């Protein structure tokens, strides 16, 4: 799971 | 054309003060003794770091200062949880460039992961002079003699972040200039493993025009600034090839270092 994508999906 | 160019520079301009709390302004107002604040902790041996220790942000299940016995990884761990903070900043800015957010999402990923630690030492930068480093929100400063004196591998790590920034420095830009060199860092189309190389090429095109307008009109009188910063973008990637280097020594040496995961996925394969 990629932090980076959480991050660019967070509002 | 211009126009537009002039309003691109001026929304990044923007977001970039929405994204980084501690700009290049407020850097040298402290370094400069220009502001009304008290003045940094100054930390230049290992007494002063005593006391000043408890100044650096460091955030989890123990203080700081029970980290290790060893200074040289408090030090280490100080510096990866502010990059953890920085890499936040950097992403909550890549998503304002125009058109970022539309590419391929693993694209954007990508171009965070490689670009990332590039931006991180062009605003390190903006933290630096030629005697040490604003750290803690700027109401902190360690010397760079107080960081070469650590026992290796340590010693070396910070000293040619420094020079690079003295020669950055040099440069003399200003936030609004970083504001679009930063960006157009974000937006190589070079990267390893870009699904969609087009797309990002047309955006750093752009961007890229938008940095020579701001550079003539900021600095009409600095001849061939545009090359000079291109040329050190160039340096930035021998920078962070030598810091993972390093990295490989000290993976196989202390085990008593640890890498947040953020930082994990970063340098996997890089
Ligand atoms: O090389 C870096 N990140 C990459 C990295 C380093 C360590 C572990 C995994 C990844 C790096 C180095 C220095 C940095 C920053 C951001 C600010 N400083 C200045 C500074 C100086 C002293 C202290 Cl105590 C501090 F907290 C901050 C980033």
């Amino acid at each position: 799971p990629s932090l980076l994508k959480k991050l660019l999906l967070a509002p | 054309e211009s126009a537009d160019l002039r309003a691109l520079a001026k929304h990044l301009y923007d977001s970039y003060i929405k994204s980084f709390p501690l700009t290049k302004a407020k850097a040298r107002a402290i370094l400069t003794g220009k502001t009304t604040d008290k003045s940094p902790f100054v930390i230049y041996d290992m007494n002063s770091l005593m006391m000043g220790e408890d100044k650096i942000k460091f955030k989890h299940i123990t203080p700081l200062q029970e980290q290790s016995k060893e200074v040289a990884i408090r030090i280490f761990q100080g510096c990866q949880f502010r990059s953890v903070e920085a890499v936040q900043e950097i992403t909550e800015y890549a998503k304002s460039i125009p058109g970022f957010v539309n590419l391929d999402l693993n694209d954007q990923v990508t171009l965070l992961k490689y670009g990332v630690h590039e931006i991180i030492y062009t605003m390190l930068a903006s933290l630096m002079n030629k005697d040490g480093v604003l750290i803690s929100e700027g109401q902190g400063f360690m010397t760079r003699e107080f960081l070469k004196s650590l026992r290796k591998p340590f010693g070396d790590f910070m000293e040619p972040k420094f020079e690079f920034a003295v020669k950055f420095n040099a440069l003399e830009l200003d936030d609004s200039d970083l504001a679009i060199f930063i960006a157009v860092i974000i937006l190589s189309g070079d990267r390893p493993g870009l699904l969609n190389v087009k797309p990002i090429e047309d955006i750093q095109d752009n961007l890229l025009q938008a940095l020579e307008l701001q550079l003539k009109l900021n600095h009409p009188e600095s001849s061939q600034l545009f090359a000079k910063l291109l040329q050190k973008m160039t340096d930035l990637r021998q920078i962070v090839t030598e810091h993972v280097q390093l990295l490989q020594v000290i993976k196989k040496t202390e085990t008593d270092m640890s890498l947040h995961p953020l930082l994990q996925e970063i340098y996997k394969d890089l």
